């Protein structure tokens, strides 16, 4: 059985090195950290990965296999695992009315409709984002639509469909990260940026997609929406498992 | 800026290195045993009327990795359990490693006989610790309990005081 020592960093720069075998999910590592740190065990605590070279970062989802995620890291990696509170991670489950555009009863009805039926319902999110051109400090404003399988757009000359929407990216092929300092580095119009990247990519690549949002709210909407689309019912189950530990 | 102090807690498995550290840092007694690989803590404390930033390395009980924290460490707490003779006997070699790595005999150090609340299970009499301290040219020595909190703060404060001198 593959074993891995994982150094977990806390916000105060304290650290705990844990032995993580190949069967452990983020959920299991979190349970261990709750015991070791004596924290309050609230649902916002998470594992968080940082890539200092690419300057991107993301929450681990609780069902992810930790050894598998870290297996993509290079031998001399600068990457780190942090244990932090990230209140955006389950934002839709606390306030579904903020994403599916309220009292407890109606929030519950909304989540049942969205996650507990035969198929998940993804928020009906669409809007303009700035897309970085490959290898250039240049951005193009484009209209994008969130769907269960990926991000779509209307091909130049054609509009609302149906089976004529072109796919920009499929979610099975990427993780979603926050982009840090994209304004300074790449002349992003704002620092409200998200990044879509295959898990394996550890350095600059044309295949990393950089999306800039006009404001913080738009960024929050897209990150939450994409996570719902990508992880679906699993994300809901992760939330229920987390509430049970709080 | 407040001064930063790099402290290292050393000793054989199960002596209470982690329990002492967590009691000091968080005021919680850790009852469950989980062997440490490496934990580090940062805590601000007042020692002799000055604010101090303590970086505490809580080490594994059981190489090159050991050499590094000895090279980097400024003060060392060598912990044994009063209930286990072997853990006391193990400390001589650790001391020798530290002094060799530091290339000096004058290294801030404290000898700690932990689990002093377990008086009915005592195997290492206090005179053994006192004799060892004497061998080590009057090394600081305390008996402590992570469970009762006895002499917990004193361990770390004394190291700070030695580093200051
Ligand atoms: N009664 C009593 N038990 C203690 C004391 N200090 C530690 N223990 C217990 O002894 C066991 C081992 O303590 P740890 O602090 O985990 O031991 P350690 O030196 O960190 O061990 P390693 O990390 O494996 O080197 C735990 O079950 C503790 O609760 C103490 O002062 N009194
Ligand atoms: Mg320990």
């Amino acid at each position: 059985m593959k074993k891995l020592v994982v150094k977990v960093h806390m916000d105060d720069s304290s650290t705990k090195s844990l032995m993580v075998d190949e069967r452990q999910l983020a959920r299991d590592v979190l349970d261990n950290l709750f015991e070791k740190t004596h924290c309050d065990c609230n649902v916002d605590w998470c594992l968080y990965e940082i890539y200092p070279e690419l300057q991107i970062e993301r929450v681990f989802e609780d069902h992810e296999n930790v050894v598998e995620v870290l297996s993509d890291w290079t031998r001399d990696t600068e990457n780190k695992v942090l244990f932090l509170e990230k209140e955006e991670r389950y934002a839709v489950f606390k306030n579904p009315q903020n994403f599916y555009l309220m009292n407890a009863k109606n929030k519950e009805y909304l989540l049942e409709e969205s996650f507990c039926g035969t198929s998940i319902i993804v928020p009906e999110l669409e809007g303009a984002l700035y897309l970085k051109e490959d290898g250039k400090k240049s951005w193009k404003r484009r209209y994008f639509l969130l769907r269960a399988s990926g991000i779509y757009y209307v091909p130049k000359g054609k509009t609302k469909t149906s089976r004529d929407l072109a796919c920009f990216i499929q979610f099975e092929n990427v993780n979603i990260y926050y982009g840090i300092q994209c304004k300074m580095k790449y002349k992003a119009p704002t620092d409200h940026c998200f990044v879509l990247k295959h898990p394996q990519i550890q350095k600059e690549s044309q295949y990393i997609k950089y999306l800039c949002c006009d404001d913080a709210r738009t960024l929050s909407q897209w990150v939450m929406g994409i996570r719902i689309a990508k992880y679906g019912k699993t994300l809901y189950d992760n939330y229920q498992r987390a509430v049970a530990r709080a | 800026h407040m001064r930063e102090y790099k402290l290292v807690v050393l000793g054989s498995v199960g002596v209470g290195k982690s329990a002492l550290t967590v009691q000091f840092v968080q005021g919680i007694f850790v009852e469950k045993y989980d062997p440490t690989i490496e934990d580090s803590y940062r805590k601000q404390v007042e020692v002799d009327c000055q604010q101090c930033m303590l970086e505490i390395l809580d080490t594994a009980g059981t190489t090159a990795m050991r050499d590094l924290y000895m090279k980097n460490g400024q003060g060392f707490a060598l912990v044994y359990s009063i209930t286990a003779q072997s853990t006391f006997n193990d400390l001589q070699d650790l001391r020798e490693q530290i002094l060799r790595v530091k290339d000096t005999e004058d290294v801030p150090m404290i000898l700690v006989g932990n689990k002093c609340d377990l008086e009915d299970e005592r195997v290492v009499g206090k005179e053994q610790g006192q004799n060892l301290a004497r061998q080590w040219c009057n090394c600081a020595f305390l008996e402590s309990s992570a469970k009762s909190k006895i002499n917990v703060n004193e361990i770390f404060y004394d190291l700070v005081r030695q580093i200051n001198r």
